[PDB]
Protein backbone atom coordinates (compact mmCIF):
# COMPACT_ATOMS: atom_id res chain seq x y z
CA UNK A 1 0.00 0.00 0.00
CA UNK A 2 0.82 3.68 -0.53
CA UNK A 3 0.56 5.47 2.67
CA UNK A 4 1.18 9.06 3.54
CA UNK A 5 2.54 10.07 6.77
CA UNK A 6 3.16 12.59 9.58
CA UNK A 7 5.09 13.03 12.45
CA UNK A 8 3.40 12.87 16.07
CA UNK A 9 6.57 15.32 17.44
CA UNK A 10 8.27 18.41 16.69
CA UNK A 11 5.25 20.88 16.22
CA UNK A 12 5.61 22.44 12.82
CA UNK B 1 0.34 28.95 17.89
CA UNK B 2 -2.39 28.21 14.97
CA UNK B 3 -4.50 31.13 13.55
CA UNK B 4 -7.23 30.64 12.10
CA UNK B 5 -8.00 30.94 8.35
CA UNK B 6 -9.40 34.07 7.02
CA UNK B 7 -12.27 32.88 4.61
CA UNK B 8 -12.92 34.98 1.22
CA UNK B 9 -15.46 38.18 1.72
CA UNK B 10 -17.21 37.78 -1.23
CA UNK B 11 -20.27 35.32 -0.70
CA UNK B 12 -19.87 34.09 -4.31
CA UNK B 13 -16.02 33.41 -4.29
CA UNK B 14 -16.73 31.17 -1.25
CA UNK B 15 -19.39 29.10 -3.26
CA UNK B 16 -17.54 29.07 -5.92
CA UNK B 17 -14.57 27.95 -4.10
CA UNK B 18 -17.21 24.58 -2.38
CA UNK B 19 -18.79 24.27 -6.18
CA UNK B 20 -15.03 22.96 -7.32
CA UNK B 21 -14.43 20.53 -4.22
CA UNK B 22 -17.94 19.40 -4.44
CA UNK B 23 -17.05 18.38 -8.44
CA UNK B 24 -14.12 16.68 -7.71
CA UNK B 25 -15.15 14.80 -4.93
CA UNK B 26 -17.73 13.57 -7.19
CA UNK B 27 -15.38 12.81 -10.04
CA UNK B 28 -14.06 10.49 -7.15
CA UNK B 29 -17.13 8.85 -6.67
CA UNK B 30 -17.03 10.30 -2.35
CA UNK B 31 -19.14 12.24 -0.14
CA UNK B 32 -17.88 15.64 1.98
CA UNK B 33 -17.04 14.22 5.01
CA UNK B 34 -15.30 17.38 7.41
CA UNK B 35 -14.58 14.50 10.39
CA UNK B 36 -13.00 11.30 10.95
CA UNK B 37 -15.56 8.62 11.15
CA UNK B 38 -15.22 5.37 12.64
CA UNK B 39 -17.17 1.86 12.46
CA UNK B 40 -17.62 -1.59 13.95
CA UNK B 41 -16.56 -2.80 9.72
CA UNK B 42 -13.27 -1.15 10.31
CA UNK B 43 -11.72 0.51 13.61
CA UNK B 44 -13.71 1.51 16.37
CA UNK B 45 -13.81 4.84 17.92
CA UNK B 46 -11.45 3.71 20.72
CA UNK B 47 -9.13 2.21 18.99
CA UNK B 48 -8.04 5.85 18.28
CA UNK B 49 -6.50 6.84 21.67
CA UNK B 50 -2.42 8.87 21.57
CA UNK B 51 -1.26 7.22 24.23
CA UNK B 52 -0.54 4.24 22.36
CA UNK B 53 1.47 6.05 19.89
CA UNK B 54 5.21 4.34 20.08
CA UNK B 55 7.49 6.75 21.59
CA UNK B 56 4.33 9.45 22.43
CA UNK B 57 2.80 12.11 20.68
CA UNK B 58 2.54 16.15 21.24
CA UNK B 59 -0.18 17.40 22.56
CA UNK B 60 -2.98 20.30 21.63
CA UNK B 61 -3.06 22.90 23.66
CA UNK B 62 -6.12 24.76 25.28
CA UNK B 63 -5.74 27.80 22.70
CA UNK B 64 -4.93 25.65 20.08
CA UNK B 65 -7.64 24.01 20.70
CA UNK B 66 -10.06 27.27 20.62
CA UNK B 67 -8.56 27.85 17.28
CA UNK B 68 -9.34 24.63 15.86
CA UNK B 69 -12.87 24.65 16.92
CA UNK B 70 -13.53 28.56 15.82
CA UNK B 71 -12.63 27.21 12.08
CA UNK B 72 -14.58 24.11 12.61
CA UNK B 73 -17.98 26.14 13.22
CA UNK B 74 -16.69 28.29 10.71
CA UNK B 75 -16.30 25.33 7.98
CA UNK B 76 -19.88 24.64 8.92
CA UNK B 77 -21.80 28.21 8.56
CA UNK B 78 -20.08 28.30 5.14
CA UNK B 79 -17.08 30.23 6.05
CA UNK B 80 -14.58 27.74 4.30
CA UNK B 81 -10.57 28.57 4.05
CA UNK B 82 -10.17 29.92 0.63
CA UNK B 83 -8.68 27.09 -1.73
CA UNK B 84 -9.24 26.28 -5.17
CA UNK B 85 -9.83 22.19 -6.27
CA UNK B 86 -8.44 22.77 -9.45
CA UNK B 87 -7.37 19.84 -12.14
CA UNK B 88 -3.86 20.19 -13.51
CA UNK B 89 -2.45 17.95 -16.33
CA UNK B 90 0.74 16.64 -14.77
CA UNK B 91 -0.60 16.58 -10.60
CA UNK B 92 -4.23 15.52 -11.21
CA UNK B 93 -6.73 17.64 -8.57
CA UNK B 94 -4.61 19.90 -6.78
CA UNK B 95 -5.37 22.78 -4.46
CA UNK B 96 -4.45 26.23 -4.31
CA UNK B 97 -4.90 29.45 -2.38
CA UNK B 98 -7.49 31.57 -3.97
CA UNK B 99 -6.93 34.21 -1.27
CA UNK B 100 -3.70 34.87 0.77
CA UNK B 101 -2.74 32.56 3.80
CA UNK B 102 -0.36 33.62 6.36
CA UNK B 103 2.27 31.36 7.75
CA UNK B 104 0.73 29.48 10.36
CA UNK B 105 -2.67 29.46 9.59
CA UNK B 106 -4.66 26.26 10.06
CA UNK B 107 -6.05 25.22 6.64
CA UNK B 108 -7.81 21.46 7.21
CA UNK B 109 -8.05 18.38 9.07
CA UNK B 110 -7.50 15.13 6.93
CA UNK B 111 -11.05 13.30 7.31
CA UNK B 112 -12.01 10.59 6.01
CA UNK B 113 -13.17 6.79 7.38
CA UNK B 114 -10.24 5.01 9.95
CA UNK B 115 -9.79 1.78 9.86
CA UNK B 116 -6.51 -0.67 11.03
CA UNK B 117 -3.85 -0.53 8.24
CA UNK B 118 -3.63 -4.71 8.83
CA UNK B 119 -7.33 -4.28 7.34
CA UNK B 120 -5.83 -2.20 4.40
CA UNK B 121 -2.56 -4.12 3.30
CA UNK B 122 -4.41 -4.72 -0.43
CA UNK B 123 -5.50 -1.27 -0.69
CA UNK B 124 -4.99 0.31 -3.82
CA UNK B 125 -6.57 4.17 -2.83
CA UNK B 126 -3.81 6.60 -3.18
CA UNK B 127 -4.86 8.71 -0.60
CA UNK B 128 -4.14 6.62 2.92
CA UNK B 129 -2.82 9.23 5.54
CA UNK B 130 -1.32 7.46 8.93
CA UNK B 131 -3.02 8.07 12.10
CA UNK B 132 -1.61 6.50 14.59
CA UNK B 133 1.49 3.52 14.54
CA UNK B 134 1.33 1.40 17.92
CA UNK B 135 3.74 -0.51 19.02
CA UNK B 136 2.04 -3.61 18.10
CA UNK B 137 1.67 -2.89 14.04
CA UNK B 138 -2.24 -4.92 14.37
CA UNK B 139 -2.80 -1.56 16.32
CA UNK B 140 -2.00 1.15 13.64
CA UNK B 141 -4.61 3.37 12.33
CA UNK B 142 -5.21 5.11 8.76
CA UNK B 143 -7.52 7.33 7.20
CA UNK B 144 -8.92 6.09 4.29
CA UNK B 145 -10.86 9.16 2.36
CA UNK B 146 -11.94 6.72 -0.09
CA UNK B 147 -15.52 6.83 0.34
CA UNK B 148 -15.82 10.23 2.38
CA UNK B 149 -13.92 13.13 3.08
CA UNK B 150 -12.84 16.85 2.65
CA UNK B 151 -10.18 19.34 0.17
CA UNK B 152 -7.18 17.45 2.54
CA UNK B 153 -7.02 14.30 0.03
CA UNK B 154 -5.95 16.82 -3.28
CA UNK B 155 -3.46 18.55 -2.10
CA UNK B 156 -0.50 17.62 -3.90
CA UNK B 157 3.18 16.57 -2.06
CA UNK B 158 6.52 17.45 -3.11
CA UNK B 159 9.37 14.82 -4.72
CA UNK B 160 11.18 13.75 -2.10
CA UNK B 161 14.23 12.86 -4.35
CA UNK B 162 15.08 16.07 -5.66
CA UNK B 163 16.92 19.07 -4.12
CA UNK B 164 14.62 21.39 -5.85
CA UNK B 165 11.49 19.49 -4.68
CA UNK B 166 11.72 20.65 -0.93
CA UNK B 167 11.46 24.58 -1.80
CA UNK B 168 8.49 23.89 -2.98
CA UNK B 169 6.62 23.01 0.59
CA UNK B 170 4.66 25.67 1.98
CA UNK B 171 1.99 23.17 4.41
CA UNK B 172 2.76 20.75 6.76
CA UNK B 173 1.17 17.76 8.02
CA UNK B 174 1.42 17.09 11.86
CA UNK B 175 -0.39 14.47 14.06
CA UNK B 176 -1.48 16.03 17.65
CA UNK B 177 -3.65 14.47 20.56
CA UNK B 178 -6.83 16.12 21.41
CA UNK B 179 -8.78 15.16 24.27
CA UNK B 180 -6.55 11.92 23.99
CA UNK B 181 -7.38 11.06 20.81
CA UNK B 182 -4.91 11.18 17.50
CA UNK B 183 -5.87 14.10 15.04
CA UNK B 184 -4.15 15.04 11.67
CA UNK B 185 -3.88 18.64 10.44
CA UNK B 186 -2.64 20.35 7.75
CA UNK B 187 -0.60 23.96 8.50
CA UNK B 188 0.97 26.69 6.65
CA UNK B 189 4.60 27.04 6.89
CA UNK B 190 4.85 30.39 5.39
CA UNK B 191 3.24 33.16 3.73
CA UNK B 192 1.06 31.79 0.95
CA UNK B 193 -0.16 34.34 -2.42
CA UNK B 194 -3.42 34.02 -3.97
CA UNK B 195 -2.72 31.31 -7.07
CA UNK B 196 -0.08 29.42 -5.54
CA UNK B 197 -0.54 25.69 -5.54
CA UNK B 198 -0.37 24.09 -2.36
CA UNK B 199 2.46 21.67 -1.41
CA UNK B 200 3.58 19.16 1.62
CA UNK B 201 5.70 16.39 2.50
CA UNK B 202 3.82 13.26 2.29
CA UNK B 203 6.78 11.04 3.91
CA UNK B 204 6.88 13.32 6.71
CA UNK B 205 7.24 10.18 9.21
CA UNK B 206 7.51 6.94 7.68
CA UNK B 207 8.31 6.43 3.57
CA UNK B 208 5.66 4.81 2.42
CA UNK B 209 4.63 6.68 -1.25
CA UNK B 210 6.59 6.85 -3.56
CA UNK B 211 6.94 10.52 -4.86
CA UNK B 212 10.42 10.36 -7.48
CA UNK B 213 7.90 11.17 -10.55
CA UNK B 214 6.32 13.92 -8.95
CA UNK B 215 6.87 17.68 -10.38
N1 LIG C 1 3.91 16.85 -6.85
C1 LIG C 1 3.17 16.00 -7.57
N2 LIG C 1 3.51 15.77 -8.89
C2 LIG C 1 2.76 14.90 -9.66
N3 LIG C 1 1.68 14.26 -9.11
C3 LIG C 1 1.32 14.49 -7.82
C4 LIG C 1 2.07 15.35 -7.02
N4 LIG C 1 1.50 15.38 -5.79
C5 LIG C 1 0.43 14.55 -5.79
N5 LIG C 1 0.31 14.00 -7.04
C6 LIG C 1 -0.71 13.02 -7.47
O1 LIG C 1 -1.72 12.96 -6.49
C7 LIG C 1 -1.72 11.69 -5.86
C8 LIG C 1 -1.97 11.86 -4.35
S1 LIG C 1 -3.72 12.08 -3.89
C9 LIG C 1 -3.78 13.84 -4.31
C10 LIG C 1 -4.96 14.12 -5.24
C11 LIG C 1 -4.74 13.59 -6.67
N6 LIG C 1 -3.88 14.49 -7.43
C12 LIG C 1 -6.06 13.38 -7.40
O2 LIG C 1 -6.19 13.76 -8.56
O3 LIG C 1 -7.02 12.84 -6.86
C13 LIG C 1 -0.38 11.04 -6.20
O4 LIG C 1 -0.45 9.64 -6.31
C14 LIG C 1 -0.05 11.65 -7.55
O5 LIG C 1 -0.67 10.88 -8.56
Amino acid sequence: AARKSAPATGGV
Amino acid sequence: RLLPFVSSEDPAQRLKQMGTLASALTELQMEFSDDLTYSSGMAPRSANQARFEEGGMQVLTKEDIETLEQCRAMCKRGDCPPLLVVFDSREGFTVEADGQIKDMTFIAEYTGDVDYIRNREHDDCDSMMTLLLAKDPSSSLVICPDKRGNIARFISGINNHTLDGKKKQNCKCVRYSVNGECRVFLVATRDIAKGERLYYDYNGYEHEYPTQHFV
